[PDB]
């Protein structure tokens, strides 16, 4: 090594994604012949719900005491 | 009083013959592909909507029919 600093170093990443999809499809035809009477009828119908979240922190300290490097690890 | 099949399970011959409770007008036949569905009715109830939510989840396909025993499984081809 040729070339020093002599320092403390905190560093904090926080990064959170989330994302929700919800959709209702629903399709009805009906039909009808009457007068003895008949009914028929159908269709398609779905649902669906996704949902998700990711959420992760980095903090990191390198410098000058146990106790205070992980309190600040901890806790800004 | 109306009598149609009345089964209380799906069956794909249902023989279940039974008067209906005065609740019923109709006899709803119900078809859903892989299940079959022949019961006392409502009229006003032989729609999709009812049907589907009366039948505990989702699609299906349904008919109604005002003749004694009416509701029988050649009544719908799905």
């Amino acid at each position: 090594i040729t070339s020093g600093s002599m320092g403390g170093i905190y560093e904090y990443i926080l990064v959170i994604d989330k994302a929700k999809m919800e959709s209702l499809g629903i399709t009805s035809r009906d039909i009808t012949t009457c007068f003895h009477c008949k009914k028929f009828g159908g269709g398609k119908t779905e649902r669906a719900r996704k949902a998700m979240a990711v959420e992760d922190i980095i903090s990191r300290v390198r410098g000058g005491s146990s106790g205070w490097s992980g309190g600040l690890a901890q806790n800004r | 009083m109306l009598q149609c099949y009345n089964c209380p399970n799906p069956t794909a011959d249902c023989k279940t013959a039974v008067n209906c409770s005065s609740d019923f007008d109709a006899c709803l036949i119900t078809k859903a592909g892989l299940q079959v569905y022949n019961k006392c009715w409502k009229f006003e109830h032989c729609n999709f909507n009812d049907v589907t939510t009366r039948l505990r989840e989702n699609e299906l396909t349904y008919y109604c029919c005002k003749k004694d025993l009416c509701n029988f499984n050649e009544q719908l081809e799905n």
